């Protein structure tokens, strides 16, 4: 695979749907082997890594538990843009720089 | 001002008291309609009624103006 996680962190999704966004993705990347390439982003009026990666990196131990641990540090905040949110979701996806 | 030849005493009449009446009417249905979201958010139909809180404040300084200066 190469996976691109958009989390939607915006106001709507604080309480229970973020608890349950947040087991849900620790979830996902639970099921990624070190072929596969991830690398979760979050939006609410733009889109930014939720992680230090910047682009999609391979999903062994050490980064899928980076991507956890910010994963389980986000917080819901300000209104949704799914426009801006795909644009950057494409955009990494686009990004042949890098190991993929 | 107390200026007399009102004018606006006679507009305070049948037909402006039944728009007054649906203007307010209007926008108990607009406040009805509004969704308040946890954080900041909003949803799109309450960006879209944001846009004629501004009608709705025109028409109701224009009452206070009509029935002060009347
Ligand atoms: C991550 O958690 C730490 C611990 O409280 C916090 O200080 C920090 O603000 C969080 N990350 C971001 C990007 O705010
Ligand atoms: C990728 O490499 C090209 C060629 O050097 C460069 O122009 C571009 O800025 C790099 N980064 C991205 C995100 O494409
Ligand atoms: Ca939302």
């Amino acid at each position: 695979k190469d996976m691109l996680i958009l989390v939607d962190v915006s106001g709507s999704v604080s309480g229970l749907t973020l608890k349950l966004i947040r087991t849900s993705v620790s979830e996902m990347l639970e099921t990624l082997s070190d072929d596969d390439f991830v690398n979760v982003a979050s939006f609410n009026s733009n889109a930014q890594d939720v992680s230090c990666f910047q682009h999609l990196v391979q999903a062994n131990v050490r980064n899928k538990k980076v991507l956890k641990d910010a994963v389980n540090n986000i917080t819901a905040k300000g209104i949704t843009d799914y426009k801006k949110g795909f644009s950057f979701a494409f955009e990494q996806l686009l990004n042949y720089n890098v190991s993929r | 001002n107390i200026v007399r030849k009102y004018a606006k005493k006679l507009i305070d009449w049948p037909p402006f008291e039944y728009m007054i009446l649906a203007t307010i009417i209007a926008n108990c249905i607009v406040l009805a309609l509004e969704q308040h979201l946890p954080e900041d958010d909003k949803t799109p139909m309450s960006r879209r009624l944001e846009k004629t809180e501004p009608y709705f404040i025109g028409i109701f300084c224009f009452e206070a103006g009509i029935k002060i200066v009347a």
